[PDB]
DNA sequence: AGCATTGCTACGTCT
DNA sequence: ACAACGACATATAATTAGTCACTGTACACGTAGAGACGTAGCAATGCT
DNA sequence: ATGTACAGTGACTAATTATATGTCGT
DNA sequence: TGTACAGTGACAAATTATCTGTCGTC
DNA sequence: ACGACAGATAATTTGTCACTGTACACTACGCCTTTTGTGGAGATGT
DNA sequence: ACATCTCCACAAAAG
């Protein structure tokens, strides 16, 4: 196929020259005198130029231009050698083992001597050798991804279903990660970075939630963003929003990828109870649509705050922990105004004429119903199954509840669902007609006065056996009435519990 | 002596403004066009906003030297059909003669009033711009070939000027093959192989055939600025520039586009996102730092 | 002030040889007149041509090729915005924050709306002005050190104090780095990478000993390297070596990193009781005899190794707890081996003449005493401030303990060693004369049929008490008796006194 | 004409094999000089292994052009007086720019060597292995000035050589200051600056008054290698470069040292490092790799 | 009577 | 004398400032902290 | 056929403006 | 005056690809 | 004419050695979550 | 005198 010319140098274009004067249309009686008027300025005999012409016919512009000599690129050390060299480098380089060529030129070094060689290679020779071969492993780091384009949409899940993703809610896609910013309490000591939990659309491409919080991910965590995602917004004017997050309703799908919080029942019982699918990514690159804000946050965000951490360990800044000072309500504070006046306001990058918001707002079937809040609540508790046992007593966590119709379903299991920030009002239900039916509230004798949350429930009765104690409501109780008698999960919880609680 | 024998460059600025697909006015392009000296038959043609450089030439010459493929919307009746290597080629930078060098016809660089005088002159906006640069190129190879080419000769009236040129070749016109004519192609560099072997090209998106091989490497282009649907791809080397494959533009709305299309498409997709108003997303900006203000260890 | 031209292209070259063919000297009436071949050769007035003249007869070559104009590196923008830019770049990057030119470039923009500026600087005008600032910095990053030339030196402390290094064995040197392999127990999980801790001659370059081992940075560890380095060494015929490690003798001093187990009264009490003195580094880079090393043995022997983990986490190869597969008892094998018969041998980076072997033994200021081992072996770990009971009986840690001679005695001050690996038995000393003296050896009470450590008897104690158990050392006893450091210290129980 | 007017180049290789400081072969030499074709006396010349090319023709233009001193160990009965340009300077491209810089014709395609390789060289020990190219120096730059230039021919109006060049200008020549044409001198394209404005030139290093402030950038160097103990640090600018410091080797014996002597002694660090019986070393290698290989993984 | 010594627990602080 | 540096007003052109379409590249849980050895809180188990 | 998409880049282009030129000048 | 080894620039020595002569009939 | 003999000559790789950029500065297999089959009572029914 | 179910507590993989 076609091969053009270019880059010509100088004499190349001295060669052009006299070929664009030969150029002229001639004959024998003409030939020679108009070669020879070309060979006075070629500065050459005259057999020359016809070997020139010859190859300008033969080749064309690249033909009396001059091509490279066999011999570049392969070595003289020969077919042993080239071999030995490679095959030793890369035998040295599978495993962790890392073997770079001046350790290999060694091993030359000792081979010949055993060969009984008397002329090893040199360490130039072995470093040009794997030279290309170093740049082919070097390539591999650089080859880049086309991406989706235009509107039309799908996710990789890992049942190997390509979900597509029609209009907005249509899939939402959910993961968590730390924050790079080391936040304080109150009191400014140093607290260890937040995790950030965002829910995404993945038409219209908005942030449709977020929670930001100490947490670990779990399956309370993933239920937190949920609820913010799928119920309205509504924040006051310490929120100096000039925006407003327009965004609810629930997902059709939910794409996540495999954390045990994901892969939980109680995600998969909300996901069966508010009417959506759970599906998991293949691998992270299938959830770059939601992978991607974090860095987006990461660079126009946590960046530019005090105490930003920096996002590796070669590259914190050398007194992150000095410059730490935002904490977890005021980190929020920003984020919120991030997302609302900022992130859902720039065009999507697939589009470029609409903002993310309106790639919202106009992709709506129709308008989401204004979800029952309680309802919502209600199917984001978790739930356990116990039998309804003599005079109506059921266990659930060594406590013991009852409620006003409880003893006369004793005998069979029920379905009960439990908020582990405050178990001591259970909700019981029956399964009749293989149908779900509430009973009443089940509240924790002695216990319906405050709240008692799961976490020290655990822990105390793990720790109060070693006391040998009795386990029941009011020792439990008891273990817990004088919990003031500070420490990081305390400063952690009693802060993130202190940002939630201006509700109203 | 004979017709054929030497091909005159010609240049003009059509005095005709145009509108845009979505309503922004174009500019006046400039015509450039290859005839015979002895018929005046018009054998080449390239019209649009680019300058009178090498540029418009360089693309002249490779529309008559080619066979005259035609398409339907241009409602033709007769069929061009003036392929043929020339053999003298003369026009008003040097690289038209590395074309006539590696071509093999020399080039010796130092009558459009005929559309002055027509009403070619006086169509909307000549001299409220409702017309468009792709129905240009349907409707002035139309009226060019079917009517100012072949009809008879103002003097040496007694042969149309393409039926002079016509039976004037020495012998017969002679085909030769496209893909040898690269070189008058545009030229666009160093762009990068993505995976699968996929190029990006006028926002567009592009993809080889056996592209693949050298994705995370870099590659040229080369275009027509009538059909980018399709644009050829070469291997840069030190000295050698060697063709690797097609590639196929994708996910366009359309058969055809033309580049003046692609930068149409691009200045309304930017226009657009230069609507938007920034004042939420700027304002937060310095309330965040007025914020951080406020901070100390 | 000279200054000289460069670049000369082809149209200066031009330029120049109308110059030089003006150069030879003529009458200045035909001067005038043999000039005139200049006018067209530059398409340009006689004027001119005396005004190139000018210039090069003034400046030479340097004046006779253009200038750049005034106005480079100049910004239109103007100092307002010039400042602003430089202003907002700097104090956004000040401690942890990292702005970036195109953060700044939203405050130019946002200021600019605020002042209603009609036109404010491009954000690729807000990255032009700050590539000055980035490059100096990018500058001021990578900046080589020369390092000490020849065969004098002087190491500086943390006390401010600079000391010569004037003879081998006058400065040793110590720290502790985290070996890159991941090797594992017998038959072999995991575990988890070791500590390596070496004596580097400063004098030599030469290095007399190692301590490896899971162990962490201790003075137990300090100790048992010290006790490797000062002793002659025997390596048995298993390890095949070519080369014998001859480097043996005590330091005059001892510099280091300032680890705790460096700063440890244990370490102190072998400084006196072995005549060193010790010396704190002032920053890690007066160190570099003990970091480079480091670097060294990383590059041409861990890398080479299954369990390779790699320079950082950000380069941490992924099949290293996938195959690692040597245990310490032939890690120590390959380091002895890449210590006696290369690194000995190999040549002292900046004197070429000689080995670092041979810049020891010809380095020292004379032939030094080979000690007793069992003399580092009273240099034990001591207590004070401790009494002795008014009987033959003793007590420590709440081991409970018998003495042959201190019936003798009161209840007095007392002071006692003991080896750590072997607290079954005491060297009990006393303050005669203001002098430190031997009262007797001491044991257990009743201990003889068995062999007890301190760690496992320390950490026995805890258990002990917790569960209410009446405190003796017959009672401590079987808590030690009655896993990650199980595996780990019966791997360094694999010892050179069963094979020499 | 004048003793100023018309000074002609010269060259010669020397027949006389030299050892280093130490007592190895060498080379035999080249030599370079200029005459004053008015006054026919033998004046700026350089003398090294150095083939004859545009550098060493420029270096010993700049031997010409330059005052001659001598060292406190010659302090010798005779010396040059030469120095300024000449009117033209005859050697029959860089050559131009220097004649174009200093503003003298250069031209470009009865010679004395017989006076010394006849009557002198070829009666040493070493002549055509027992004598070093610091040596070779006072018994050429003494010579040839204290006995061939002191010499008179009546042929050129019987005056000793450099009486007739002394008396025969037409105004006399200033001195011209050694900052004026370092375009003569060597050249190195980069050296990095290191901390603390040090700078390392052959294996030596070199610090000087204000070179500290370009640490981490690249400078250029010029210097003579006839003793380079004091080399010159060059600044490049968009197309002008400009001296920027002196500088001076730190930690030398003795403040004189040759570019061939710090070749010479660091071809003795090179040699001395290559002695190794690195052969014994190798067994560590093989023997690593093979209990390496004998460790198969569990599973 | 008196303390007096003995064996843990921070709270750093450093590598 | 007239070939030397001014006095222009006007080009000439090389600077900066701005527009765009490309592309590399990190987003993928991860260092705050393990693990030594004080100075200083402590209890206790002795005893005179 | 299609991971994501923003910050930094390159390759020009419009505007600025530093200063080279040609003629007259004394 | 941290330390100092693996990688790299500029060059010479050696190898050897191929291109330049004087030529012979075409 | 072209191309065809033996040998020149511009590459090409092999090998030296002064120079410098960089890591050594100890600092990942560890924190945290979820499922889950095995196991110990201990009220209750048979 | 017995058998039964139920509630609560511990080792392996993924982010
Ligand atoms: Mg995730
Ligand atoms: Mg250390």
């Amino acid at each position: 196929k076609n091969v053009i010319a270019t880059q010509l140098s100088e004499e190349a274009q001295v060669k052009l020259e006299v070929i664009q004067s030969l150029l002229e249309p001639c004959d024998r009686t003409t030939y020679g005198q108009k070669l020879r008027e070309a060979a006075e300025k070629l500065n050459v005999s005259l057999r020359t130029v016809q070997r020139l012409v010859k190859n300008w016919e033969q080749d064309g512009l690249v033909g009396l231009t001059q091509t490279s000599r066999a011999d570049k690129g392969k070595h003289r050390i020969g077919e042993f050698w080239e071999n030995f060299i490679t095959k030793t480098y890369k035998e040295g380089n599978k495993g962790s083992k890392r073997m770079t060529p001046k350790q290999v030129a060694l091993r030359v070094e000792a081979k010949a001597r055993e060969l009984k060689d008397s002329k090893p290679p040199n360490y130039k020779t072995v470093l040009r050798v794997l030279a290309p071969i170093l740049e082919k492993q070097q390539k591999a780091k650089s080859i880049r991804s086309p991406g989706w384009r235009g509107t039309t949409l799908s996710v990789k899940t890992r049942e190997g279903k390509d979900l597509s993703v029609d209009y907005s809610n249509h899939v939402w896609q959910c993961d968590h990660t730390r924050v790079d910013v080391l936040l304080v309490d109150q009191h400014g000591e140093i607290l260890s970075r937040p995790w950030l939990t965002t829910v995404i659309d993945t038409y219209s491409r908005c942030i449709m939630g977020i929670n930001l919080g100490f947490d670990a991910p779990s399956s309370g965590v993933v239920a937190l963003a949920l609820r913010h995602a799928i119920l309205p917004k509504r924040y006051g004017s310490e929120y100096k929003l000039h925006c407003e997050w327009g965004t609810y309703g629930k997902p059709e799908h939910f794409y996540t990828d495999g954390g045990k919080d994901f892969r939980s029942n109680h995600l998969s019982q909300i996901g069966a109870q508010l009417g959506f699918v759970c599906h998991l990514r293949d691998r992270p690159s299938e959830g770059g649509v939601v992978e991607r804000p974090f860095k987006t946050l990461n660079d126009q965000l946590f960046s530019t705050l005090p105490g930003y951490t920096g996002s590796n360990v070669q590259e914190r800044p050398e007194d992150a922990e000095k410059d730490a000072r935002l904490t977890l309500r005021e980190l929020e504070q920003l984020l919120v105004r991030y997302i609302v006046d900022r992130y859902n306001q720039s065009i999507d990058a697939r589009m470029g004429d609409q903002t993310r918001f309106e790639r919202w707002e106009a992709g709506l079937p129709t308008v989401p119903v204004p979800i029952p809040e309680r309802d919502l609540d209600i199917c984001l508790m978790k739930q356990s199954r116990r039998t309804v046992q003599r005079g109506g007593c059921l266990q659930f966590q060594n406590l013991m509840y009852r409620g006003e119709y409880l003893a006369g379903y004793a005998g069979e299991t029920v379905n009960l669902r439990f908020d582990p920030r405050d178990i001591t009002t259970i909700l019981v239900y029956r399964q009749e007609n293989n149908q779900e039916v509430f009973l009443t509230r089940a509240h924790a004798q002695g216990l319906e006065t405050e709240q008692l949350a799961l976490d020290e429930a655990e822990a105390a009765s793990r720790r109060l056996r070693t006391a040998g104690k009795t386990i029941s409501n009011q020792s439990l109780l008891q273990e817990v009435v004088d919990r003031d008698a500070k420490e990081r999960q305390k400063l952690e919880q009693t802060v993130l519990r202190s940002a939630a609680v201006d509700e109203s | 002596d004979y017709s054929n024998h030497v091909w005159q460059c010609d240049h003009t600025r059509v005095d005709v403004l145009l509108v845009d697909q979505h309503g922004e006015i174009l500019s006046r392009p400039w015509l450039t066009t290859v005839i015979d000296t002895y018929s005046r038959c018009i054998m080449g043609i390239n019209l649009g906003f680019d300058a009178p450089s090498s540029g418009v030439v360089a693309l002249a010459l490779r529309h008559a030297i080619l066979p005259k493929r035609y398409g339907s919307e241009y409602k033709l009746h007769c069929e061009w059909g003036t392929y043929g290597k020339p053999e003298h080629f003369y026009t008003d930078s040097n690289h038209l003669s590395q074309i006539g060098a590696q071509l093999g016809f020399v080039c010796h660089l130092r009558p459009f009033k005929t559309l002055n005088d027509q009403l070619f002159s006086t169509l909307p906006g000549y001299t409220d711009a409702r017309l468009t640069l792709r129905e240009l190129e349907q409707l002035l190879v139309r009226y060019i070939v079917d009517r100012y080419n072949q009809s008879i000769d103002a003097r040496m009236g007694d042969q149309t000027r393409f039926e002079r040129w016509e039976a004037g070749l020495p012998t017969v016109p002679v085909p030769i093959p496209e893909r040898d004519l690269d070189i008058c192609l545009m030229k666009q560099s160093r762009r990068t192989v993505q995976r699968g072997g996929c190029l990006q090209f006028q926002n567009l998106m592009y993809r080889g055939e056996y592209l693949a091989g050298y994705a995370g490497e870099t590659v040229n282009l080369r275009f027509d600025p009538r059909d980018i649907t399709t644009i050829l791809v070469y291997r840069q080397e030190n000295n050698q520039e060697v063709f690797l494959t097609r590639a196929h533009a994708q996910g366009l709305e359309t058969e055809q586009l033309a580049l003046d299309e692609a930068e149409a498409a691009s200045r309304r997709l930017r226009t657009a996102g230069k609507t938007i108003s920034n004042q939420s997303l700027l304002q937060e900006v310095v309330d965040r730092d007025a914020l951080v203000a406020t901070k100390k260890s």
